[PDB]
């Protein structure tokens, strides 16, 4: 996914 | 014109005086013009001056092959000294008068007597032999010695020819001559000649002392080991790692990697100085220039090498390029050079470099059988290095140019784990973290440690307090500065045309054209990662930073922008949630902000307005905040997944990206109405966001298609550059000139491509870990004017709040809870509206910084609200501490539970580590595991493999080196004895590599094999798109795109001939450029009466429209309906 | 009521025309009557949010701040101001804070357009051509056109006032457009081009009939008068070949 975290 | 060799040949010119002879008659060498070589230089036997390169590369570059002379140690050890015999066996030289004395002294027993290959200690031939000196008996016949000053001819076994024993190894401390009565040694002045054979400092110097790192506290010692004496101890949980000194100062350094500090004493114990506390977050070990009056210092959060003054100021750079993990650090400012070791650089291999003192020409020194070169020092009168290793535990030194490498120790059972070094005389102290002491050994041959002084705790590194350490020269810096305008660093004796100094240019500044002056840096490239907010110039030969990184203790930098005008950035920690400020020069770190941020994904400066936007995804909205005083308003509200934004300050246009399943690309008047969308058809995941300021053109990035487009600020005029070869995951984009930068999420890397076309990748950095974003600091685009900055007025003549609007307009606004006046140009309270609330809520306590900490979090020992607020006056009769936390009994103060007895004070009164339960019950460890000193559990393959895993040393103590090991183990030749799990995975865990040595390359059945068998690789990485084999079959064989069409599940849009996945079609949503993908070929959905569904969004319950929570992410489920509940509860 | 309707961005004045709602109460007779501009419009009215506010309430684009032309009414627009200095061994300190090179001061037009006309107190070496009316005190050398005419061109000189209007609605040798108020001289009455709005100075019937025109003016077809060594000539006067 494209989550920062 | 051509020179005319005596024999007849036109020979070109360059060749005259080459030390070649480029001719018969050696001519061209009758009378030479060289001078004496510069520092990047070798000097062979004829007086050539060669690369420093070739030095060692395997190649006799000069004539009798001076530049290698035995580059590579641990030989077969063939025409052993004189007065010393080879061992058949083992290849051991060992002294003559050690054969046959009854002592096995060779591993094999080669000078003792055995008859299973009759080869006893009985006397045969040297009767008839009759050596002319002296003739003795070995298991292996007659042999014969001579005095000194020959060496033994093997021709005849009889006769000795003539030999110099001054160059063998060992034979006199310093410096040696055979000028008269064969060798003699001598010593250097401020040495006096002692028993002979030893050089000794003379008493006009004062008595020597050591100074070492306990592991906790600063030590100092005599060099006998009588009287230890604190000279300082590490207060607040630190611990002293590095220690350098600087004798004409009297002074004495150290850093303090817990506490993230170094500092500096007297030797009395007085007089402290905090040196450095910004970005030296693990300094690991120093050194001193005594004759320019600098310090160096090694860094390892991110890997670099700063040189600093001794009061701390004028902070530079040197080298930063490639380091990996920086350990050693060593210098000889007589001569001009800085020695530094790593254990592992950006790539893979492991070296000890040499440069010079401020940089510039780096040279491999030693790469071969290296391993984890964990420390350096040097001989200054014997022009000498001398390192150790922590891998292959051995102890080396190589002259100055690498030449002579010889061993000084080896052996898992001598030198297990060592860190630092230090010499003198004749001696070297070294500290080991496995033996926990810090040792004496010889400087030429050393067969058994000396326990110096035996710590409890893991030594670090050393050094001897003494004057003849730091001999004295002259300080070409010395008068003027050098003409430096800063800062005046040294050079090799030899560089800057025979000055020996280069200037350099504090972090805010950088040199000019015409040198010696530093002039305002105008432009360099500011990238973010999860360690360090850094900034590197354009240009890649200059790799050095051009402003201090910003680190801290826990850290996840996010978004960054920056403020020309003051020379001060702003950047996001995610882990903190907050917002700061900070110079180039590192000086000023203020907080922005830190009231209710959830994650601030980036940030953008308006800078003609003095505003500061950032998005935030927990609270899906984007927020503006001033800076002249500290007003803000969400100006956006109910966004999905917001990302990058940027704002245009002359146009007044702000845009921001989406990436929700319908994302899109918006854009709005810097007030915050007017949103709408001007990209969302073919768009996915549009992490990154630009403008180029030379054309007003809008760029952005994609990481579902790995595209980069741009468009004019309309949305009109959408072009895609060309195709970017392992681009998978872009997040971060900028433009700067004729090139985009980007930031890549599965390469780690920074690449810079053309801004007109797909252009060539040059990568700019690489293994730079979660690196998040990038900005083009220019500090000529951040200027202009408008109406909300012009001369006659006052910020637009708006209080609070102005904004820029299109076709050049000022809008004004201002904050929460503040509606517009009458006029529309101030403002009034609107309490009714917008009522003011609390810090934040209840089941919180609100810090005195903005940010605030669940109440359980105050008084419990741990900074949490990151100004000590939650942490003011513990301990009395109401503020009591958390039951996290261990009160101490008296005095209100406390500090975390885990810090109660783990046998280190805390408490001011000592109640922390009282009373103790110190013993253990009856209980053991699993009988397959090894149970410590300490009851630590380890498994049992883990003893004896040099390396300290109980953290107690009880795992290898009696480690003798008799050649058994555990029979699981692998067992190394004579270095240690490896797991088995260190055996065949491609590293080579024994100082030979016979742990890696004939293995196969077994993948799993979930790995792709690389088609020249070099490595297995996870599956997934199997045709992704990037190289991860290093012959490139990973990317071979892909399955492809047929010609013009689309893949078996890619629809494709007959607009413009793109493929969207089949997903996506006939999704309700039109993702072609026409909307082909929502042909008429299919239904829209319908859902139960009891439920509700959106424009685009999945259905939901009835129940909950008009509630007031985004249930459908489209927000039309409350827009059809306010129905506000205006009436009391 | 006329029988047609403005269009739902133009303000309706009530002597029928259509105008932006931008020009509405800006201190400005738009609508040519001060209808757009009455205290009953302007009393409930806000300015938009990229204009100024004057402290009369009147709006104003915001590039009229601090312009030097005080034109909120109240000086609001240039009150508040900081202007830069200005250098006296080069430039003259107009009463607005205004400051241009002195060789422009008595020269012939208020260049610093200042209310008390500091930069034309004229010291002129005086003796203008009738033609270039000297504009009383005020003196404005200017040529005739622009008197008689409605319209400011000399602030309180001769200029439109009706001092030289009363004797013949414009001066002895010149005819007056009577709507909009505007003079013209005898040879540019029925000289072929409209000056006046109306097109009273090319009527109907100039002379006695549709070409009448003159008793020294020869008579062309299209209505045109030319003078008597025109005809013939070979150019072009009549417009339509009649004299050729
Ligand atoms: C490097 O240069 C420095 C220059 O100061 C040398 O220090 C000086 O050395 C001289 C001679 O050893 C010292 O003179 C003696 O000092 C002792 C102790 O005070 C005194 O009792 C004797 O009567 C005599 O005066 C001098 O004090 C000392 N000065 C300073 C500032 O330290 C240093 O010896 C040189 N070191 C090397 C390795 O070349
Ligand atoms: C003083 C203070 O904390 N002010 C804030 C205000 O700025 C706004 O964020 C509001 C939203 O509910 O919460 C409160
Ligand atoms: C030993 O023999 C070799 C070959 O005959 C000769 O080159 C060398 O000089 C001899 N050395 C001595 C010291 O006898
Ligand atoms: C850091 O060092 C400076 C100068 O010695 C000192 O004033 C300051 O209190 C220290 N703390 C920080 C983190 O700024
Ligand atoms: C290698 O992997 C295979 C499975 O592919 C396994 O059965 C075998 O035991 C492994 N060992 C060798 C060297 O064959
Ligand atoms: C006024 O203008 C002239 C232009 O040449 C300049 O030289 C002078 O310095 C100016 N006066 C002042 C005091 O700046
Ligand atoms: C002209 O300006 C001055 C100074 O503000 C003022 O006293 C005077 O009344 C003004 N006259 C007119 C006609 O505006
Ligand atoms: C080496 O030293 C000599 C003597 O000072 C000259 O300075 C020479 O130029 C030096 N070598 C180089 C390469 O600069
Ligand atoms: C004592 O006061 C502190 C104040 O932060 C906490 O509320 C703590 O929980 C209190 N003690 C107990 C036993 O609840
Ligand atoms: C000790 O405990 C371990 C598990 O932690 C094993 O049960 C082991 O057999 C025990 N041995 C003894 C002697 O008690
Ligand atoms: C090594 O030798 C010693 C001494 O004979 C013991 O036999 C020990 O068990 C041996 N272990 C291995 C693995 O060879
Ligand atoms: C995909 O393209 C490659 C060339 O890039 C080859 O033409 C390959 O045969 C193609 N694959 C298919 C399935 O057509
Ligand atoms: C919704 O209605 C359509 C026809 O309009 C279909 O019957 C479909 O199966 C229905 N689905 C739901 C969930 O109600
Ligand atoms: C005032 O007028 C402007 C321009 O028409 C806007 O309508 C503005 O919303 C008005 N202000 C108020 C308070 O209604
Ligand atoms: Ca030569
Ligand atoms: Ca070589
Ligand atoms: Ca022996
Ligand atoms: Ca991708
Ligand atoms: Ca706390
Ligand atoms: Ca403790
Ligand atoms: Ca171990
Ligand atoms: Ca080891
Ligand atoms: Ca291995
Ligand atoms: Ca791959
Ligand atoms: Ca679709
Ligand atoms: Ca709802
Ligand atoms: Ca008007
Ligand atoms: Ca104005
Ligand atoms: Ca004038
Ligand atoms: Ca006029
Ligand atoms: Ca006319
Ligand atoms: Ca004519």
């Amino acid at each position: 996914x494209n989550x920062x975290x | 014109k051509e020179f005319e060799c005596g024999s007849g040949e036109c020979i070109l010119r360059a060749y005259v005086c080459d030390h070649d002879n480029d001719c018969e008659d050696n001519s061209d060498e009758r009378n030479c013009n060289y001078d004496t070589c510069g520092g990047h230089q070798f000097t062979c036997s004829n007086g050539q001056c060669i690369n420093q390169n070739w030095v060692c590369d395997g190649d006799d570059d000069c004539q009798d092959s001076g530049d290698e002379d035995g580059c590579e140690s641990n030989q077969s050890h063939h025409r052993c000294y004189p007065r010393e015999w080879a061992c058949p066996g083992s290849g051991r030289c060992i002294s003559i008068d050690k054969v046959c004395d009854g002592v096995p002294d060779c591993p094999e027993g080669d000078d003792e007597n055995n008859v299973t290959s009759g080869r006893t200690c009985g006397m045969g031939v040297c009767s008839v032999l009759n050596c002319e000196y002296q003739c003795h008996q070995t298991p292996f016949g007659g042999e014969c010695f001579c005095p000194p000053g020959h060496i033994i001819n093997s021709n005849d076994s009889r006769t000795c020819i003539d030999f110099d024993d001054c160059q063998i190894w060992g034979i006199c401390d310093q410096k040696c001559e055979n000028r008269q009565g064969r060798h003699q040694c001598l010593c250097e002045e401020g040495y006096i000649l002692e028993r002979g054979q030893h050089c000794k400092s003379s008493d006009s110097f004062s008595a020597a002392s050591v100074i070492f790192s306990n592991g906790r506290d600063l030590l100092v010692g005599d060099l006998h080991g009588r009287n230890f004496r604190i000279l300082a101890e590490s207060k607040n949980r630190g611990m002293v790692m590095g220690v350098d000194f600087h004798y004409q100062k009297h002074r004495v350094f150290w850093t303090d990697p817990m506490q993230e500090k170094v500092f500096s004493t007297d030797i009395n114990g007085l007089n402290t100085q905090e040196i450095l506390n910004v970005s030296v977050d693990t300094p690991e070990n120093l050194a001193v220039d005594w004759i320019n009056n600098k310090l160096y210092l090694v860094e390892t959060k991110v890997n670099r090498i700063d040189v600093v003054n001794l009061e701390g100021n004028q902070r530079v750079t040197l080298i930063t390029e490639n380091l990996g993990h920086p350990r050693g650090i060593a210098l000889d400012p007589t001569v001009g050079y800085l020695f530094f070791s790593d254990w592992g650089s950006l790539s893979g291999q492991p070296k000890v470099e040499r440069a010079f003192m401020d940089g510039s020409n780096r040279k491999d020194l030693v790469t071969t059988k290296v391993g984890w070169p964990a420390g350096i020092t040097l001989d200054l009168v014997s022009k000498r290095v001398y390192w150790v290793d922590s891998r292959y535990d051995y102890i080396e030194t190589v002259t100055y140019d690498g030449i002579q490498r010889k061993t000084v120790a080896r052996g898992g059972s001598l030198v297990p784990h060592p860190f630092g070094i230090s010499l003198f005389e004749e001696h070297v102290f070294f500290t080991d973290w496995t033996k926990m002491a810090v040792m004496k050994a010889s400087k030429f041959t050393e067969t058994n440690p000396q326990v110096y002084h035996q710590s409890s705790l893991r030594p670090h590194g050393v050094t001897v307090y003494h004057a003849l350490r730091q001999p004295n020269a002259t300080n070409p810096c010395g008068s003027n500065n050098g003409g430096c305008a800063q800062v005046c660093v040294l050079s090799h004796r030899t560089d800057n045309g025979g000055l020996g100094y280069r200037c350099k240019c504090e972090f805010g500044f950088e040199l000019d054209d015409d040198e010696h002056r530093c002039v305002a840096v105008k432009n360099f490239l500011l990238f973010s990662s999860k360690t360090a907010v850094r900034g590197i110039p354009f240009t890649l030969s200059t790799q050095e930073d051009v402003m201090v990184p910003v680190t801290g203790s826990p850290s996840f930098f996010v978004g960054i922008d920056f403020d020309a005008q003051h020379s001060t950035v702003f950047y996001s920690d995610l882990s903190k949630d907050i917002i700061y400020k900070q110079k180039i020069d590192g000086t000023g770190k203020e907080v922005i902000t830190a009231n209710r941020l959830e994650s601030v994904e980036c940030l953008t400066f308006d800078w003609i307005s003095r505003n500061l936007y950032w998005t935030d995804g927990g609270l899906k909205s984007v927020t503006v905040l001033r800076l002249a005083d500290k007003s803000r308003r969400q100006i956006i509200s109910n966004l999905n997944n917001p990302r990058s934004i940027v704002v245009h300050p002359t146009a007044g246009y702000m845009f921001l990206s989406d990436w929700f399943r319908p994302a899109k690309i918006m854009r709005a008047w810097s007030d915050g109405s007017h949103l709408m969308p001007i990209v969302n058809t073919s768009l996915g995941w549009p992490n990154g966001l630009a403008i180029d300021w030379s054309a007003s053109r809008l760029y952005w990035v994609d990481a579902f298609f790995d595209k980069i487009e741009h468009s004019t600020l309309d949305g009109l005029d959408r072009k895609r550059l060309g195709h970017v070869d392992q681009m998978t995951h872009p997040f971060g984009l900028t433009v700067f000139k004729d090139n985009v930068f980007i930031t890549d999420w599965r390469l780690g890397a920074i690449i810079r491509v053309r801004k007109s076309d797909g252009g060539d990748m040059t990568v700019i950095r690489r293994g730079i870990s979660s690196v998040m974003h990038v900005k083009a600091y220019d500090a000529d685009l951040q200027t202009g004017s408008n109406y909300c900055s012009q001369t006659t007025h006052a910020n637009g003549d708006c209080s609070h709040f102005c904004f820029p609007v299109p076709n050049f307009q000022r809008v004004c606004g201002c904050p929460y809870g503040m509606k517009l006046q009458r006029d529309q140009m101030t403002c009034e309270g609107d309490p009714a509206r917008e009522p003011p609330t609390q810090q934040c809520g209840s089941l919180s306590f609100p810090c005195n910084n903005g940010k605030c900490v669940p109440s359980f979090f105050r008084c419990d020992g741990v900074d949490d609200c990151h100004d000590n607020s939650d942490e003011h006056q513990c301990g009395v009769f109401n503020n009591t501490c958390s039951p996290s936390a261990f009160a101490c009994v008296r005095g209100g103060q406390c500090i975390p539970g885990q810090w109660h007895c783990d046998r280190q004070n805390d408490c001011l009164d000592g109640s922390d580590e009282q009373n103790c339960p110190t013993h253990a019950t009856s209980s053991t460890c699993p009988s397959t595991s090894f149970t410590c000193d300490n009851h630590v559990c380890i498994p049992k393959d883990w003893v004896c493999d040099t390396d300290n895993d109980c953290s107690d040393g009880s795992d290898e103590k009696n480690c003798q080196a008799s050649g058994t090991c555990q029979p699981t183990q692998f067992r190394c030749p004579d270095h240690r004895c490896i797991s088995p799990l260190y055996v065949c995975d491609g590293d080579k865990d024994c100082a030979d590599g016979s742990d890696e040595a004939g293995c196969v390359l077994n993948c799993t059945s979930a790995q792709f094999k690389c088609a020249d068998g070099s490595s297995c690789i996870n599956s997934r990485y199997r045709c992704d798109g990037v190289y991860d084999c290093r012959d490139n079959s990973d990317e071979a064989g892909c399955p492809t795109r047929p010609p013009g069409m689309c893949h078996l599940d890619e629809f494709q849009c007959q607009g413009d001939g793109t493929c969207i996945p089949n997903t996506w079609e006939c999704d309700g949503h039109p993702d072609c450029i026409h909307g082909s993908d929502e042909h008429t070929g299919c239904v829209p959905k319908t859902c139960s009466p009891t439920h509700f569904l959106c424009d685009n969004g999945n259905c939901i319950y009835k129940a909950w429209i008009c509630d007031g929570d985004n249930d459908c992410r489209d927000m039309s489920d409350e827009k059809d309906c306010p129905t506000q509940p205006f009436h009391c509860p």
